[PDB]
RNA sequence: UAAGGUGAUAUGAACCGUUAUAACCGGCGAUUUCCGAAUGGGGAAACCCAGUGUGUUUCGACACACUAUCAUUAACUGAAUCCAUAGGUUAAUGAGGCGAACCGGGGGAACUGAAACAUCUAAGUACCCCGAGGAAAAGAAAUCAACCGAGAUUCCCCCAGUAGCGGCGAGCGAACGGGGAGCAGCCCAGAGCCUGAAUCAGUGUGUGUGUUAGUGGAAGCGUCUGGAAAGGCGCGCGAUACAGGGUGACAGCCCCGUACACAAAAAUGCACAUGCUGUGAGCUCGAUGAGUAGGGCGGGACACGUGGUAUCCUGUCUGAAUAUGGGGGGACCAUCCUCCAAGGCUAAAUACUCCUGACUGACCGAUAGUGAACCAGUACCGUGAGGGAAAGGCGAAAAGAAC
RNA sequence: CGAAGGUGUGCUGUGAGGCAUGCUGGAGGUAUCAGAAGUGCGAAUGCUGACAUAAGUAACGAUAAAGCGGGUGAAAAGCCCGCUCGCCGGAAGACCAAGGGUUCCUGUCCAACGUUAAUCGGGGCAGGGUGAGUCGACCCCUAAGGCGAGGCCGAAAGGCG
């Protein structure tokens, strides 16, 4: 019954990244999800010889709260909601404006 | 005995200079066992095990040390040590 | 205990109230006593501890009947 | 697994628990000299194990 | 001086260990409060 | 049910999975070391020592099972002493312990009040002990009434702070009667007739219904302010859903949800159905609880402190009548009325919350609220019973400050 | 376009008070008329926390005693090394039982702890360390004493054996 999940095109609705579009990395349990070149931080990293990691300001992608982003309708160039029907007897997305499967 | 009892005996080979010293000099190797294992147990196991002549076997049990983490009291688990001596005509494998 | 093997008496609490009514806790005991019974039909003597009172009604309802109430109730003479 | 040990008779199934011991042992065994990579593996056979016992188990059972 | 407390394990454990206390009416009692009260260890044992 | 996962402090490593053998949730299962009623013997709990019987195995020892008491029944055994009993051994069935309050029984204070104090009070309370159930207890008139009548018990409101009791002080305190909640009556003390015929209990099955995982679940954009909009301003749409929570400020329309509509492979709660086995209906004729009722003596319970004190209970000593009979009607007697003791079972309305779920509050907001918002009955104090804390908040995000 | 709270300042009421507003604060506050109160604190040798005071004062735990050279090191009266001095020696030595429970040994660190510094430690962190037929416990046997099948006794619990 997850909403949004790995690799749907997302569009940003809230936030400095407002309006932006990308691709989702991973998600996490707290309902936050990664998505790319979204959200970046610049973090201070110590260079740690073990990992043969080098020092520096890398920058990264910081989890973002999953009710900011929408899923990004790609038909209409919306962002839109999402909702479930049964097809075949699977249980599959759609789009809610154009009522289209996913 | 059982061998399936044998097999769940011998947990670790004990690493420290005493350890090599013995296994050097006098041709003994040491051994982390259950807690409950007994000289029967352990001279029977790694004579099947390693497939090679035990003398005998010593015991002694090493009660864990008494640590702190953040200010939390923990007490490291008890165990059991093996001086276990190899008839002569042995020479050690590690795998 | 004092109880009475027939007639269940047993121990039991009351009061001295004196001459100026002070109220003192007390106990009325049974009267109680060890006895042997002839038995016929067992040929035998029972030996119960019973009070004068359950002597009498043992003399009343003969001595049969008594034991059966006492392997009735389920008790060991 | 837990189906294509089930239709293994009872005996082959003891063989089969001590070559999991065997290995497991000779696991932990590399896992204390510290000549382990993958650890992922004792959990592997350790759970198996308890796989063999379980049927064991319901064939003397019923 | 001598103090009152000299210390001794077999008195220690005849007079409130687990086994003395479980003996008695009294002590099963005991018990029923620490366990009421949810004490990490009732007696005095090791 | 699923595209994510391998609990947390807590990163990572090593991996598992992505259309259903990853994980997660529930149903039934398997495993379930040792201590503990502890139960083979003992024991300073978490240990020490065994016995018997199977089963191997090169015959070194190992595996596995049984072995507590007590009650009851059976079987076999079996002294003093002939029968016999006691006793002894084996076997089957059950009990033992734990637990919050409520419940019935067995014991049972003092402080206090009385402006001192003994009767009295506190109070049959605290407390101790035994026994039980989801309720228990009580319960079908040897009950009351008043010459008219009611019709078991329990519970609530009156009657009434009255009648009374009481060093007639302090205090204590009814009933009759009335309104209601709830409502149900039965069997043994025995024969015959018709017999499995009411009821009730055990069990299957069916459907229906609840529970234990779950599924769907409405409709929003622009613009200013700002770190960020859900805020201001503009135009919309949903509503059997404007319960509530979360998202970078205060969102019906972003997310979880919410109203509404659904779902069980398996286990279980209640219903009727129906089958089953055990339990006996109905009718006729009988019968009708004795060391008991009452009495004497001593206490106790009745509002009722021995008083003029009925009425109930009994430690003690006694002792009747049997429907041509007996009990009660507040000393007692006669008349009149009513009732049948000394045998037993019974739902509901009533009391309670260790515990599960949902909802709520003119309840608290970290010295408050539980002792305990935090790894608390913890640290720590005491030989022990026992006592018993302190301690919440970076931010939106660790971006936790590279150099 | 800045709530409550904190801090100022100004104005106003007979008074408890009110209004406005600069800074601070960074998300709640609440008119009006009613309603309910854990409703107002300086005292209670009040209860909790915080900070004073005496005061940089008394004190630094046996009047067995120290001195120098070198080492380490940021820093050495106190640590290691050497040299003299001094104290105990029926103990201030050596070994156990009890009791403690890792304090043992090595490396490393110096915040807190050590009544001063501490590079040192019985402090912190990491590692190592306790090897038994014949030493103990276990085990065999009993003392006083305990428990105690049946049994005797006792309102119940229980007491005695």
């Amino acid at each position: 019954a997850a909403k949004i999940r790995r690799d749907d095109e997302v569009i940003v609705l809230t936030g400095k990244d407002k309006g932006k579009r990308g691709k989702v990395k991973n998600v996490l349990s707290s309902g936050k999800v990664i998505v790319e070149g979204i959200n970046l931080v610049k973090k201070h990293q110590k260079p740690v010889p073990a990992l043969n990691q080098p020092g520096g300001i890398v920058e990264k992608e910081a989890a973002i709260q999953v009710s900011n982003v929408a899923i990004f309708n790609a038909a209409t160039g919306k962002a839109d909601r999402v909702g479930f029907r049964f097809e075949d007897g699977k249980k599959v997305r759609f789009f809610k404006s154009n009522s289209e499967t996913i | 005995i059982r061998e399936e009892r044998l097999l769940k005996v011998l947990r670790a080979p004990h690493v420290s200079e005493k350890a090599s010293t013995a296994m050097e000099k006098s041709n003994t190797i040491v051994l982390k066992v259950a807690k409950d294992a007994t000289k029967a147990e352990i001279k029977a196991a790694v004579q099947k095990l390693f497939e090679v002549e035990v003398e005998v076997v010593n015991t002694l049990v090493v009660k864990g040390k008494v640590k702190r983490h953040g200010q939390r009291i923990g007490r490291r688990s008890d165990w059991k040590k093996a001086y276990v001596t190899l008839k002569e005509g042995q020479n050690l494998d590690f795998v | 205990s004092r109880v009475c093997q027939v007639t269940g008496k047993r121990p039991v609490t009351g009061n001295n109230r004196s001459h100026a009514l002070n109220a003192t806790k007390r106990r009325f005991l049974p009267n109680l006593h060890s006895h042997r019974f002839w038995v016929e039909s067992e040929k035998r003597f029972v030996t119960l501890r019973v009070s004068a009172k359950g002597m009498r009604v043992i003399d009343k309802k003969g001595i049969d009947t008594v034991l059966a109430e006492l392997r009735a109730r389920g008790e060991k003479y | 697994k837990a189906k294509e040990l089930r239709e293994k008779s009872v005996e082959e199934l003891n063989t089969e628990l001590l070559n999991l011991l065997r290995e497991q042992f000779n696991l932990r065994m590399q896992a204390a000299s510290g000549q382990l990579q993958q650890s992922h593996l004792l959990k592997q056979v350790r759970r198996d194990v308890a796989r063999v016992k379980t049927l064991l188990n319901e064939k003397a059972g019923a | 001086m001598k103090r009152t407390f000299q210390p001794s394990v077999l008195k220690r454990n005849r007079s409130h260990g687990f086994r003395a206390r479980m003996a008695t009416k009294n002590g099963r009692q005991v018990l029923a409060r620490r366990r009421a009260k949810g004490r990490a260890r009732l007696t005095v044992s090791k």
